[PDB]
């Protein structure tokens, strides 16, 4: 999942669209379709990720959201920016997945965040790596995320774009910080909830070295790549200040709201699920009705 | 596992609901302290009707609790990693190779582990020797219209092994690797 | 061409006079040698066909099929060794002779210059196939399957015989060369329409067409492994070859008369692949997959575009190899478990790893994984149909999806999951079985390197 | 780190000791929860949940309802984890 | 390889190198952010002021008097 | 609220009213079902744990299932009006529909070709 | 403890 | 802002981005000098500049590309050249902003003429 | 031979014999309705997936969750764990479908509205030199383009 | 062998479990597994940083490096 | 080796390197290393094999076919002349296909070479390919899978009749 | 709970199972069928730099030599095989034919 | 430009060497994952060279080494379009895969078919 379905296989479609950018620029309907589609994916996948109890599931939904952001970038007719985002995402999301794998291995195949806790100090190295990676994923300034995502948001705002697609991208940006706060608070922070017989041990040269390499990448590759590649996109130099800072503002809003809800989780107040929570946690019910009705009809008709 | 029963008693059904309710509540209450607080409150609710004697009333209460459980069911409850539905469920199933394949090993392969296969032959002899008594014992303890329950009898007399024991005893290890 | 025909004939006295311990060995040796000799025919000229004599000729369409048959015979012998090992020497020699006669007939069919000679031999192929199916079948449905196959083929062929004799009376010659050089367009008269139907229906029956494909499941399932191999590798391609030859004198009436058969095949591929999805018998699933893959070739032939014909030839060769391999794998599993129910044997990957790898590669070829010749042919046909009508892509892509689905479903159900506990007779794979699978796979993957050979005369 | 029979027993008795309703002084490997101790049916379900959460493997209800003796729980865990020592 | 011994109900052993590397890389990230921001903040903040319509006049824009 | 079961979402036993029936006849029926299950299980175990047995344990249920799915289909088939109607509408219906669609498309393209409107600038492969 | 691992025959 | 003044406000007086430019360039402005292109067509083709980037600031960008090619291995020795390019692009975007408001004030003035008549 | 599926049971005696053949209780046994579809006397087992079956019960076939000799569902292949699942869901089927379809429809409607009222910046169209790069953008060199002059503002 | 620690040492005292116990005592109930969950809220596990605190990991040293680096440039320029 | 007339390659214009930074270009050192460690031994092996080839110097010739009477100058049932003409037509068909391929190669090479200026700097190549495409399509298209010289003759005759009708109007 | 018969059977089965598991334990040795290729060549050959460099040679030097040599049979032989994008020309000097060009400039207000 | 083509082809070709060696004893030995990792690392180092050349100049090329088949007027040939996207993505993908392979060597250490796993990754 870390290699194929986080950084290489999943980006294949976006690469296909980028490779045909000279042709895609000619047509206009296709650009709008890509834009709207990507907006839908970002919103839906991030919304589902907010209420996922499996760490790998949260990371995978984050990957889907990122790919949707790249598709939106294609909708803004900004292919090179999308490719740059592909590179940066490959750098940091793979590190996030490796940290999740380390957590799972140390906790003896415990993938449910509800039974993971107090990992901030138990695994300092993977904690640092996850922190840096999540910050980059949320577009922390002067990180791999800052040199692609922030530019993508800026381009989307400063362009003739479907209004609702732009809105969905911005809302999705807050949800990005939300699921990051989820995978930080409910896993690394808090009190331990894992079973007894603590076997936590990340003192492995291979794991440390791999995550270290991806760390150095996540911290400096964005700057290096952006400052080395020849200029290919005309920048939106003059921009309203609030539009310029919108990415950071939305990220901060998401972080604050998610942390607030996580703190309220501490409060001894059990409450029954909301219908919206059921919708999000059931993945919008899509894998239920869209995986039973069509298959049933097809197989029954066939027989 | 253990031999199944024809039906579940009302007491058994309530106990099953009790475990499910607590586990779902634990799934809801991520923090341990939060769960422990509400666990006792839920336990009290069961204690409130522990005295309840009327079976019709108790059955009516059971129906309501299950309806409440479904409405309060956690959409994504925690499942143990190796439990059915877990992430690691059936993960090592492929590595589990039946023991009868060892008899198909080439003599060279059996030479690589001589002591083990020698002990394996002893196990084979044990199975054949006891098999006749196993079937005979089952017939003696079998009701007229065959067995009505899947429960199997133990070894009544010394020198005999529990009937139908080979597969249970020689089953694959949890982690073959 | 006698450099191939005469040794094939000489196989028969060898097999009859070979020692009981050397029958299979001698047959396999000299069959492989004959395939090596047949390899020379692949050196086709750019324009002119290799007209060896007045009676025998070859082109870039006939040569791949000839090589395929000469190569298929040894593998059929190897597969037949297992089940025909308790048979008496005379009957084993009889089976070998039936196979040799079938190969000889097919060679002559693919090389015959005269249309009536082709008809004679292509209908002569029924006798050995019928005998093989009815005599050496394992079930009780073998008799009914043989009846169905024989009667379907004859009901198709007899009007073709009448039509061919009519053409001989009118045109004056049935030689393919003369028939092609002296081609005359057909009108839209009812007489011409019925002549076209008579000339097309027999080959439509030969390569299973939706509606007339009922014989194929029975034949393939009931027939012995070798018989199924020929049935799904060459005997079906006989229809395609004959149709491609006979369409030369069936134009422009083909444009008007193709629509019924075209729609039948385009919907039939989807229908048969969906049937594959919900099959309980392994051999039946393989047979229905064959039906779909052959419906693709039927569409390609009906469209009559050069790309379609190239893709048709490539698909025919590829499908022959793949279907033969799939039947061989199913035969090995069946021999071990003595049942054809797909759900009976599960998790065979753990017990037999190498055979599982063979299964994987065969299934990948079945789903047309690039750059396999299967995909080359399928893609060429898809492009030709897209040129014919853009709407075709819908059905073509859906059929691709269903093919991938049912192939991977077969792989998962058989070579994945928890092993069946009670089945304890699954012994290690024999060297012969692995060699059979290798001799099925390696040639195909090598053919992918130089597809030009199997791309037909329109390359 | 293979769990040993003695280790499994130690952890089981540990969980039972941390249970305030179970007095540690009379806590024995053969202290039937329903007979030797005063634990009721809900207490049996609770202790089963505690054991399964501590060892991280779900105990089936049909098996759980018939696990009363602490040694029975220990040996069942040993069987599930394939512990022969 | 039993360098780390498993505990039962206690926080695990944390080797010195683990903590040193974790803190070093976290501090490296923070230093990188601060260094880049001090060197260049326009990327985050702005480089050129955003003009306003009121700034331009009708004659400056070219709008003739009614 | 309550849970409404569907064909693809069955009603769970916990919400099933029949599960809570403790009448004597239902208990006897459950006993009989368990008896049949136990008998079949005992037979399978006896064959399965037999050291002498070296082969597949034939399952009559599987044979019956395979037979009914293929062999017994036609013998029980009756030309009812429902069967005839459904067979017609799913056999020739789709064929006619696809024929109409493809014929219309082909005729449109041919019309464009005849008037030269259809673009074939680099359509040199067909 | 080195434990025998039941495997299918790999020689063939 | 301007969207609300066009979607929920007076769309007639609010400039339509696709329609713009609508009022003639000579109308209103007494005289307007045309923009001058520093670089030449052939120069753009020689630099193989993207058509999107072949704008009225192409000269600064070409100098930036030249310095960057020469600066390599150092990739931090063209900040001044980059600054010149984005400054020109800043002016171009400002000019476009003025074009929007030029149509804007003209549209209201057009209504004022209607009010007068 | 008598252990093979037969025709639709007509007399109650036939029904009992069929029930015995399939190892089912006479009360439980139910043939498919005699619609002429070729089902015959095969039992109409409950249409529930193998996933619904108790995962803790010891099945003779664990992966399929089935017992030897147990009557097999007609559509077992469809109802395998790897295929269509009919297990109960937390939310009711109608509600789940309503929520999914409503969400999709609302998304589509709002995207159409956003297309009606797009988001744009208050700037004029970007200006390019050489007649909007006519010649650069594959313009006929022989045919002089219409003049595109941009003035300084 | 891992040395299973004392079982008596696990006490809800101070831990939020005790606060829960006080709330239950007000209701008239007593938590029965307080000591079992004590280890989670005991030892080094008891003290954990907040979200904002966690994100600022290394900032002190990083800021110190930043200040030193800024001063180093000025001295060297 | 090949005919630059058939395969036009515009004269290369590589700019002169003018480094403006003291830092040494890694590319230069890497290229020197690559040359010394790879190109040199490869060139030496090439030289040895070329010597071996020079020793065993033999030539292969190009077969040329004389022109044969076309299907137009052929009797109705004269199968001998028809065979000759059909073979000639098929040879010419192959040659025309290869001409199309050559022009396509030119077009693709232009697309890659001109980079971002491909649209304006490949007009000649695009026009050439368009011409060749038009000609090839008019001569050989819709003939069918069983194409023949008679079919091209029929298509040409139909085209000529249509041209006559158009010119008469 | 467990019926006495069931409990007794569980005990007996557990005893036999544990015996089976103990049987599933490798003997002190697992006879390894009898390395002439790894004798003197692998006796005490260099285990650091030789190993690293021989891996490097076989995996890059030989492939790179083969591919660069294949260029001699591929790009030099067939036309339009390796097409390089025309080098971008910024106002300056070329190599084959030299020559220079330079455009005009606008007023430079500030950095 | 000549080293550009050579290196760009060599990266992909070197990536294939482990798959070829999967037929040797190295596959059976426990060194196969390490050999795979080192091969990927060396290939990434090689991929850096065309990246540096492209950064210095912008070199982009297409390499149609082998001609597959000429379908009438359509010629199919194995052609590697080495441009900005490919020349930059190859290093990123190789570096990520290198890190992932090290992590797999740790995480999948106990896996019975770890050699198969690494071969599949390659």
């Amino acid at each position: 999942s870390a290699l194929l379905h986080s950084s290489t296989m999943v980006v294949a479609g976006v690469f296909l669209l980028i490779r045909f950018y000279p042709l895609m620029e000619t047509n206009k309907l296709v650009q709008t379709m890509t834009l709207c589609l990507g907006a839908i994916t970002t919103l839906f996948t991030a919304l589902c990720a907010i209420t996922q109890n499996d760490i790998k599931k949260i990371v995978a939904f984050s990957t889907s959201s990122q790919l949707g952001l790249m598709m939106v970038t294609i909708g803004i007719n900004q292919p090179h920016l999308a490719f740059l985002h592909i590179c940066m995402h490959a750098f940091f999301k793979a590190m996030l997945f490796m940290c999740s794998g380390s957590i799972i291995h140390s906790l003896n195949d415990e993938q449910d965040i509800r039974k993971m806790g107090g990992l901030y100090k138990a695994m300092p190295f993977t904690t640092t790596a996850l922190i840096i990676g999540s910050l980059a994923l949320t577009g922390m300034p002067y990180l791999t995320g800052f040199y692609s995502k922030d530019l993508i948001i800026e381009a989307v705002n400063m362009s003739y774009t479907n209004a609702w697609a732009l809105l969905m991208t911005l809302i999705a940006t807050s949800l990005t910080a939300a699921y990051s706060t989820r995978i930080i608070f409910f896993a690394f922070l808090g009190k331990p909830r894992f079973p007894p017989l603590v076997l936590i041990n990340e003192n492995n040269p291979l794991l440390i070295n791999s995550i270290k390499r991806l760390l150095i990448g996540s911290i400096f590759a964005g700057f290096i790549i952006s400052n080395n590649i020849p200029p290919m996109t005309v920048p939106n130099t003059t921009m309203p200040l609030y539009m310029k800072m919108t990415a950071l503002i939305v990220t901060i809003m998401g972080f604050m709201l998610a942390l607030e809800l996580n703190n309220t989780t501490y409060y001894l107040k059990f409450k029954y699920p909301s219908q919206t929570y059921k919708f999000s946690n059931m993945l919008g019910y899509y894998p239920s009705i869209m995986h039973r009705l069509p298959t049933y009809h097809n197989l029954s008709m066939s027989q | 596992f253990s031999a199944p029963a024809a039906y579940l008693t009302h007491q058994q059904k309530v106990l099953r609901l009790y475990k499910r309710a607590l586990r779902h509540l634990e799934s809801w209450c991520v923090h341990r302290d939060k769960y422990r607080y509400f666990a006792c409150l839920m336990r009290a609710r069961f204690d409130e009707h522990k005295n309840e004697k009327d079976m019709v009333k108790a059955t009516q209460l059971l129906r309501q609790a299950e309806e409440e459980f479904w409405y309060g069911q956690h959409p994504q409850p925690y499942i143990f990693p190796e439990s059915p539905g877990g992430t690691s469920y059936e993960r090592y199933e492929c590595y589990k190779v039946p023991e009868w394949c060892l008899d198909d090993w080439h003599p060279s392969e059996k030479a690589m582990y001589p002591d083990y296969f020698a002990k394996r032959e002893q196990w084979k002899r044990l199975r054949r020797e006891s098999w006749e008594r196993e079937v005979k014992q089952l017939q003696e303890e079998t009701p007229p219209g065959g067995p009505r329950t899947e429960a199997l009898p133990p070894a009544r007399k010394e020198g005999d092994l529990p009937p139908l024991w080979w597969h249970i005893v020689t089953r694959p290890r949890e982690r073959p690797m | 061409m006698l450099k191939i025909i005469i040794p094939t004939t000489m196989l028969l006295p060898m097999t009859w006079m070979s020692k009981h311990n050397m029958i299979w060995i001698n047959a396999t040796v000299h069959s492989l040698l004959i395939s090596l000799i047949s390899l020379s025919l692949l050196n086709q000229l750019g324009e002119n066909s290799l007209n060896f004599s007045l009676t025998f000729f070859s082109d870039s369409l006939s040569a791949p099929l000839l090589v395929l048959t000469t190569w298929l015979l040894p593998l059929m012998l190897m597969a037949s060794q297992s089940h025909l090992s308790k048979e008496t020497t005379t009957r084993k020699k009889l089976y070998i002779t039936m196979l040799i006669l079938l190969q000889l007939f097919l060679i002559m069919t693919f090389t015959a210059t005269e249309l009536i000679l082709f008809y004679i031999l292509f209908e002569a192929t029924l006798v050995p196939t019928l005998i093989i199916i009815t005599r050496w079948g394992n079930q009780t449905e073998r008799l009914n399957a043989g009846l169905y196959f024989l009667f379907y083929t004859l009901a198709g062929s007899l009007p073709l015989l009448v039509a061919l004799v009519y053409i001989q009376n009118t045109t004056g010659s049935l030689n393919f060369l003369i028939i092609h050089y002296w081609s005359h367009p057909l009108s839209n008269s009812w007489s011409n329409i019925f002549m076209w139907l008579a000339c097309i229906m027999a080959f439509m029956v030969k390569m299973p067409l939706y509606g007339l494909h009922l014989w194929l499941p029975k034949a393939h399932v009931e027939a012995p492994i070798a018989g199924s191999m020929v049935l799904a590798a060459v005997l079906l391609k006989l229809g395609g070859y004959g149709m491609m030859r006979i369409t030369t004198i069936l134009n422009p009436l083909t444009n008007y008369m193709a629509y019924p058969f075209l729609m039948l095949s385009m919907w039939g591929m989807i229908m048969t692949s969906s049937i594959c999805l919900r099959q309980t018998d392994l051999k039946s699933l393989i047979a229905y997959s064959s039906v779909s893959h052959m419906a693709l070739v039927i569409v390609a032939i009906m469209i009559q575009t050069p790309w379609s014909f190239m893709g048709a030839t490539a698909l025919m060769i590829a499908h022959g190899l793949t279907s033969s391999m799939l039947f061989c794998l199913a035969n090995t599993n069946y021999e071990r478990v003595h049942s054809r129910t797909m759900i009976l044997a599960r998790g065979l990957q753990t017990l037999l790893p190498l055979m599982a790898t063979w299964w994987l590669m065969a299934s990948l070829t079945n789903l047309a994984l690039p750059p396999s010749i299967n995909l080359i042919g399928e893609l060429f046909i898809i492009t030709a149909s897209f040129s014919w009508s853009n709407i075709t892509i819908i059905l073509m892509g859906m059929n691709m999806m269903i093919t991938a689905l049912y192939s991977l479903y077969m792989l998962i159900t058989t070579q994945r999951g928890k092993y069946t506990h009670h089945i304890n007779n699954i012994k290690a794979s024999f060297t012969r079985e692995n060699a059979l699978m290798a001799l099925h796979i390696l040639p195909l993957l090598l053919l992918t390197l130089n597809p030009k050979m199997i791309l037909g005369p329109l390359y | 780190p293979p769990l040993t029979l003695e280790a499994i027993k130690d952890r089981v008795l540990y969980v039972l000791k941390l249970y305030d309703k179970i007095d540690p002084e009379k806590l024995s490997v053969n202290s039937h929860f329903m007979k030797d101790l005063g634990l009721d049916s809900l207490d049996q379900v609770e202790i089963i949940m505690a054991m399964e959460d501590e060892f991280g493997f779900e105990i089936p209800d049909i098996d759980a309802e018939k696990l009363m003796c602490p040694q029975e729980i220990v040996d069942y865990i040993a069987d599930k984890k394939d512990v022969y020592e | 390889g039993v360098h780390i011994e498993p505990r039962y109900r206690q926080f695990p052993q944390l080797t010195r190198s683990q903590l040193i590397q974790a803190e070093f890389f976290s501090a490296t990230m923070w230093f990188w952010i601060l260094w880049r921001f001090w060197h260049d903040s326009d990327a985050v903040l702005g480089h050129f002021p955003y003009p306003d319509p009121s700034q331009w006049t009708d004659e400056e824009l070219g709008i003739l008097p009614d | 609220p309550k849970y409404k079961p569907s064909r693809l979402a069955t009603l769970p036993a916990t919400l099933d009213p029949a599960e809570y029936d403790i009448s004597p006849e239902t208990r006897k029926a459950q006993a009989e079902r368990l008896a049949i299950r136990s008998r079949l299980k005992r037979e399978y175990l006896l064959q399965y744990n037999d050291p002498n047995r070296l082969g597949v344990i034939e399952d009559p249920a599987l044979i019956r299932w395979t037979y009914a799915r293929s062999a017994n289909i036609y013998p029980n088939f009756r030309p009812t009006p429902k069967t005839s109607l459904l067979g017609a509408l799913f056999g020739i219906g789709p064929l006619f529909f696809w024929y109409y669609v493809f014929k219309t498309d082909r005729d449109k393209k041919e019309k464009l070709i005849q008037e030269g409107k259809l673009d074939q600038t680099f359509n040199i492969s067909y | 403890k080195r434990l025998f691992i039941i495997k299918p025959s790999g020689f063939y | 802002a301007h969207l609300a003044r066009r979607y929920l406000g007076d769309a007639s007086k609010e400039p339509d981005p696709l329609r713009m430019p609508t009022f003639p360039p000579d109308y209103g402005f007494p005289e307007r000098k045309e923009r001058e292109m520093v670089a030449t067509q052939q120069e753009m083709n020689d630099a193989q500049l993207m058509l999107q980037q072949r704008d009225y600031c192409a000269h600064y960008l070409i100098q930036l590309l030249k310095c960057k090619r020469d600066s390599f291995p150092n990739f931090l020795a063209c900040k001044h050249e980059q600054h010149d390019w984005d400054y020109c692009e800043h002016l171009d975007y400002v000019k476009r902003m003025k074009e929007f408001e030029r149509e804007r004030r003209l549209l209201q003035r057009k209504k004022r003429r209607e009010q007068r008549e | 031979k008598d252990m093979f599926p037969g025709p639709y049971p007509k007399t109650p005696e036939e029904r009992a014999a069929a029930a015995k053949k399939y190892n089912m209780r006479v009360e439980d046994y139910e043939p498919y309705p005699d619609d002429g579809m070729g089902y015959g006397d095969y039992p109409k087992l409950p249409d529930r997936s193998q996933q619904e079956r108790d995962p803790w019960y010891d099945w003779d076939h664990p992966d399929l969750r089935l017992n030897w000799g147990e009557p097999i569902h007609w559509d077992l292949d469809m109802y395998i764990r790897n295929r269509v699942d009919t297990s109960p869901t937390p939310v009711s089927w109608n509600t789940m479908c309503k929520h999914l379809f409503g969400f999709v429809a609302f998304m589509l409607f709002m995207f159409w509205v956003g297309e009606i009222y797009p988001s744009y910046q208050p700037v004029g169209p970007k200006q390019y030199p050489y007649n909007d790069l006519y010649l650069e953008r594959g313009g006929d060199p022989t045919k002089e383009p219409e003049p595109v002059v941009h003035y300084e503002i | 062998k891992m040395e299973l620690p004392d079982y008596k040492q696990w006490k809800i005292e101070g831990t939020p479990l005790e606060t829960v116990q006080e709330k239950l005592a007000a209701r008239g109930l007593r938590d029965p597994w307080g000591r079992n969950e004590a280890w989670r809220y005991s030892g080094g596990f008891a003290n954990n940083v907040s979200f904002v605190g966690a994100l600022l990991k290394g900032f002190k040293w990083g800021f110190a490096a930043f200040v030193v680096a800024v001063g180093a440039e000025y001295y060297l320029e | 080796s090949w005919d630059k007339d058939v395969y036009p390659e515009p004269p290369r214009r590589t700019p002169a390197p003018a480094p403006q930074t003291s830092l040494p270009n890694p590319v230069t050192y890497l290229t020197k290393i690559f040359d010394l460690l790879v190109d040199r031994p490869v060139t030496l092996a090439r030289e040895f094999i070329e010597q071996q080839h020079a020793k065993n110097r033999y030539y292969y010739y190009h077969r040329e076919f004389r022109r044969v009477p076309d299907i137009t100058e052929c009797e109705e049932k004269d199968i001998l002349c028809m065979f000759e003409a059909e073979m000639q037509w098929r040879r010419d068909y192959k040659v025309d296909q290869e001409i199309v391929n050559i022009i396509q190669e030119r077009l693709k090479a232009c697309q890659q070479r001109e980079g971002e200026s491909y649209r304006q700097n490949c007009a000649k190549e695009l026009e050439q390919f368009t011409q060749v495409s038009k000609a090839f399509q008019d001569r050989y298209s819709d003939l069918g899978a069983h194409y023949s010289a008679r079919k091209c003759l029929a298509k040409q005759k139909q085209r000529m009749l249509a041209e006559r009708k158009a010119a008469k109007e | 709970g467990y019926t006495p018969d069931e409990k007794l059977r569980l005990q007996q089965l557990r005893e036999l199972r544990r015996r089976w598991l103990k049987d599933q334990e490798l003997s002190p040795r697992e006879p390894v069928l009898p390395f002439l290729q790894d004798g003197a060549p692998w006796k005490n050959v260099i285990y650091k730099t030789y190993r690293h460099s021989i891996f490097a040679v076989t995996h890059v030097l030989i492939p790179v030599w083969i591919i660069h040599y294949y260029l001699k049979y591929h790009v030099t032989a067939k036309p339009y095989t390796v097409v390089e994008r025309k080098p971008r020309i910024f106002p300056g000097d070329t190599i084959l034919e030299t020559g220079e060009v330079i455009p005009l400039m606008k007023e430079f207000p500030d950095q | 430009m000549n080293p550009f083509a050579s290196l760009t082809l060599t990266t992909l070709i070197i990536l294939t060497i482990p798959i070829m060696m999967s037929n040797s004893n190295i596959y059976k030995t426990n060194l196969y994952p390490n050999y795979v990792k080192t091969t990927v690392s060396y290939a990434f180092t090689l991929s850096l060279v065309p990246l540096l050349m492209f950064m210095h100049t912008g070199q982009e090329m297409i390499i149609s080494n082998w001609h597959w088949m000429t379908l009438q007027t359509v010629e199919l040939s194995l052609s590697f379009k080495m441009d900005y996207f490919s020349v930059m993505f190859i290093p990123v993908a190789l570096f990520v895969t290198w890190s992932i392979m090290e992590f797999s060597m740790w995480y999948m250490h106990s896996d019975p078919f770890i050699n198969r796993f690494f071969k599949y990754l390659v």
